[PDB]
């Protein structure tokens, strides 16, 4: 009866061993012979670039007021990539049954939920393209991407906003400072005519130790956010002719601290 | 108003030499309230395969034995509140009590137990002139 | 290759402990799972004396 | 302005986008903080539980156990009778239906087979372990037979091939592994076309599926074959045709596992199951 | 022209427009000086004072003190009667109407929560001091309580939260410096969106307001609570029945006062307040 | 692929078109840069390959793609291309020399 | 962004396609591996034969 | 892509053409040989007749 209580603690330590199928026999010298180089450690792997949810700007063609004539595109997005599927917020299609988030899983989307806590920076670079569907292509223009900190009252909302800039007789210093802000902790500028990419790295700043990678509502993980807008000519208020390319990786610090155990999961197509 | 331990807990299984079912017992730490709704969608044979992977306890009622499990303070501040209205103590953790195989008998019918619970190293701090969480009696 | 964080932890105990109010009595062996918890420097704030 | 430059001069490759393809060359990125040196810990100890390592590490999903699934002995079978049949490697599915009031469905795999998915070609030991749920009055004797490839068709000998006898008596839950028996380096990894996998392994009692015969054709994928026969027939004191006996099976991943690819097969998974059916 | 140059290629990334985030790394700019080298001093004693120190240090705020308002005893007050209820945090505004003929508003705010603003989270101590406007012949006794978290909606006990008993005798002009008592690390900043901002402490009478009941429910970006009751009442040779007595409180910011993040909240503020009414 | 509809670019539509490339893309603007320059590793499983093959799909087992998002295109023309060169490796080899085969004069 | 700049300028001279004619030169290419020193062996024994010299 | 960096910028002054007029710098161009260091002989000797000197 002793030989029956030690074989059940947790995690099979008291199983008896049974002469196992064979030898093990490896050579230091494999990874010479195969592949070149080794894939056991998931901290390297997950420092590589994955292609996630080109951004567009499609929701507010639908108002009949919506400027034209060289206005500014926003869209505020969440730090982290939100899983994909039919979250219960959604990005994508907010003002009709079932919104969802058009989006691929990732290599962070996938080992994530497998966690207990989550904290660390984002690394992202967005890439811009866009025709004008004939009305003869324009100048690329301006793009910036800033952060949004915490405040208890006025905070920008998720996206998809749109500025006007012009008046009867051109440009108006007020509405060019209506839409834009202080920048005190954000904006990177550059012109998309010599440079069409945009580099960033976006830290905690979190006032709490972590977070919880399980989360899945939309609005949950939009807690850090950040925003980026781009300023172009002749533009149309019913159509979307711009759209940005976004490619994610890990920062410096990240971390996953306890591995729970791993969730389910199915096929999903839109 | 704050407070920062360790849960123990203990089972206690009483059951003949004619009985050999087997129960599981599993413990999810902070942050569970959100798949909560879902997990208990779940078939209860798939539940066990996750139950497995996490801080656990396996119930045998051939023998009369098992349970002992000494869990952490996990949480993204320092403590938690325990005053009136707080809901931070029921969002530490849960307790899963699902069976693995069902429980039969050598004929020629009803097995118990019992679950304590108790804390160590405790620190409570910041006096204050505010009542606690309401009391209430366990309910079985 | 690290520890198994969950069977690195298992272990067996006696059923007879005390707790300076219930005292319980057992001959058979238990299992323990005990995860430990860190020392955590910054982890206390509010300590007066 | 007063002196001139007589410096050769060079070439440039301006790289506007970076690279995107490597993880160990420094990048020339805009941190938006206000120190460039702005860092956080690593240490794993600020959460609340100390640590036993390095929970990143991949050894750490290579070496969780895991319960899959259920089968019976049924005291009322001859000498030669086939209990369990698996092919070995780490992606074995798991479907589920929605118990509660909705229509909905999921998978799941053991830890060593959510690893894996990333990957396209997988190499080493896996760990098997099953447990027998009997009473003290219970006498009987298995069988545990390994085909390093073709799969058993039919019942083999005791010698042919590589045998293990074990007996309920005072001492259950056993285990064994099994090594890298292949003739090729490396093998694949398994994939799903659609929401319903293929049967991987033979009866289990959680799935719903009760076939006893002997499936196979895998061999591009996985290790071989475990097969499981009875030897002496289970004995119990009350009575047969109405007894059975119920054995538990888990998997796990052995100290010489091994992952090296990248794959982008699961680009359109995802982990939010709960309301995708409408 | 005579050689050829055999080194190996590079990567450039323009980056056209530079780094606007950072405040450590050099700088690629046109002085538009005669040499590169000019540079005046920092010295802080070429304007005829002399300097205590770095005059741009964020501690020349923490700790810079202020009055900010008056209350009341009233020596016809029984024995438990609240006279005073404030707010734990730096952000606490005064508001004025421009006494002279025309119509203008504006807002003050101490040294400390000057400084705070552009910030977006705070954390440390912050220290009081109480002084009495009385005479020679004036006896009483007060108390000063503090609640971590919740608010003071009734009278407390005396020692089921932190009190101090003071007496008025020969001896005026007490301080007392509040320590950090939550179970988070760090706490949020207070902002205002329109130009009349709520009440953040009973009653003031600079301000004009003078309701003795308890304010709360600003438990997200204050470090709790401060409450003055009577004890023992106050005891004047003349007569009581039109006889009060005024008390005068500061705040400042103790040395350990921390402020992390940065905030645009006051990205349409102005400090020309003059004429903006028309 | 197409990735328009009748208000303009779809978000769905340009997932359909893409993949993870968790092992792949390099990305570029033929703007400001028309050329791209890329080294393929070998990813075998096996110690070797027949370098005597000539059917076109049995050396396709190791693949890759160029792909490119242009606008303003005709469904009925070919307007664009790319010109390929190709080198060797830091880690090309060949082991062991049978014999010379023969040869002759192709025309198209 | 607290100090200056005062190197003196260069010459770049672009080179967008790189040299396609020498054999010695390092390049600047864009491995599409994991790391950037992936190496496999030039050993010409892998393949089962003795090898007699460098074949190539 | 594990690090950043944290160097100061530079100027570039891209001289796309080159400097056509002095006759002692290095030159950035591109040799149509298998190697980088591909050279003859200066010797005047390999014609035939003893030199007296540098006939250049």
């Amino acid at each position: 009866s002793p030989l029956a209580i030690a074989g059940n603690r947790a995690g099979g330590s008291g199983a008896i061993t049974l002469e196992p199928f064979g030898s093990d026999n490896t050579s230091p010298e494999l990874s010479k012979l195969h592949f070149g180089e080794t894939y056991d450690h998931m901290r390297v792997l997950v420092k590589g670039y994955n292609f996630y949810k080109a951004v567009l700007d499609n929701t507010t063609i639908t108002d009949p007021d919506n400027p034209s004539g060289t206005v500014v595109i926003r869209s505020t997005v969440p730090d982290f990539p939100a899983p994909r599927g039919h979250i219960p917020n959604g990005p994508d299609k907010p003002f009709l049954p079932h919104p969802e988030n058009a989006a691929l899983c990732t290599h962070l989307t996938w080992f994530s939920p497998c966690y207990v806590a989550r904290r660390g920076g984002i690394r992202w670079k967005y890439l811009h393209f866009g025709a004008r569907f004939g009305a003869t292509d324009a100048p690329k223009g301006l793009g910036f991407v800033n952060r949004v900190p915490q405040v208890p009252y006025g905070r920008r909302p998720l996206g998809n906003e749109r500025l006007p800039l012009t008046d009867v007789n051109g440009f108006n210093p007020t509405e060019l400072s209506q839409a834009f802000s202080n920048e005190n902790g954000g904006v990177y500028a550059t012109d998309l005519d010599v440079q069409p990419a945009i580099e960033v790295e976006l830290p905690f700043y979190s006032s709490l130790r972590f977070v919880n990678p399980r989360w899945d509502d939309y609005e949950k993980i939009g807690i850090h956010r950040h925003s980026i807008d781009l300023l172009s000519y002749r533009t149309n208020g019913a159509k979307c002719e711009d759209a940005w390319m976004a490619y994610v990786a890990a920062g410096d610090d990240f971390n996953l601290s306890w591995m729970l155990s791993c969730p389910p999961f199915r096929l999903v197509n839109l | 108003e704050y407070l920062r331990a360790n849960l123990v807990l203990e089972v206690v299984v009483n059951g003949g030499p004619f009985f050999y079912g087997k129960m599981l017992l599993g413990y999810t730490p902070f942050g569970y309230e959100d798949s909560l709704k879902n997990f208990n969608r779940i078939p209860i044979g798939h539940q066990n395969t996750m139950l497995s992977q996490q801080p656990h306890v396996k119930i045998d009622f051939c023998e009369s034995t098992g349970g002992v499990l000494h869990l952490p303070f996990v949480y993204n501040r320092n403590y938690m509140r325990i005053s009136e209205g707080s809901g931070e103590p029921a969002s530490m953790g849960e307790l899963r009590l699902n069976t693995l195989n069902a429980l039969k008998n050598i004929s020629f019918s009803v097995a118990t137990i019992t679950v304590f619970a108790y804390l160590d190293n405790v620190e409570l701090v910041a006096p204050s002139a505010n009542d606690p969480i309401t009391a209430q009696q366990p309910e079985l | 290759a690290v520890k198994d964080t969950i069977e690195g932890n298992s272990e067996t105990l006696s059923g007879t402990h005390q707790n300076e109010t219930l005292a319980l009595y057992s001959n058979v062996d238990q299992t323990a799972v005990k995860i430990m918890s860190s020392i955590d420097p910054t982890r206390a704030d509010c300590v007066s004396n | 302005c007063r002196p001139v430059v007589i410096d050769p001069p060079h070439k440039y490759r301006p790289t506007y986008v970076g690279n995107m393809a490597n993880a160990d060359i420094a990048e020339a990125v805009d941190k938006l903080s206000l120190t460039s040196k702005q860092e956080l810990t690593i240490n794993h100890d600020v959460i609340g539980k100390k640590s036993d390592g390095d929970d990143m590490h991949l050894s750490t999903f290579f070496g969780r156990e895991a319960y899959m699934d259920r089968f019976e002995w049924k005291t009322t079978d001859s000498y030669d009778t086939l209990l369990f049949y698996t092919h070995v490697h780490p992606i074995l599915f798991k479907r589920f239906e929605a118990t509660s009031g909705d229509y909905d469905v999921g998978m799941l795999l053991p830890p060593v087979g959510y690893a894996t998915i990333p990957f396209s070609f997988w190499r080493g030991g896996m760990t098997f372990r099953f447990s027998i749920v009997a009473s003290a009055f219970h006498r009987g004797r298995l069988r545990i037979v390994y085909q390093p490839q073709g799969g058993l068709g039919t019942v083999p000998g005791f010698s042919a091939a590589f045998n293990r006898v074990i007996d309920l008596g005072d001492a259950r839950d056993f285990e064994v592994t099994v090594e890298w028996n292949q003739n090729i380096a490396f093998r694949e990894v398994h994939t799903t076309g659609s929401n319903v996998p293929s049967a991987q392994y033979t009866p289990g009692l959680d799935v719903g599926r009760t076939s006893q015969l002997p499936l196979g054709d895998q061999t591009s994928v996985s290790n071989g074959v475990l097969a499981v026969y009875v030897v002496n027939d289970l004995v119990s004191p009350d009575g047969g045709t109405d007894e059975s006996v119920e054995v538990n099976w888990f998997v796990k991943g052995a100290p010489s596992f091994e992952v090296a690819s990248r794959d982008t097969k699961f680009a359109r998974w995802s982990t939010h199951w709960s309301q995708e059916e409408f």
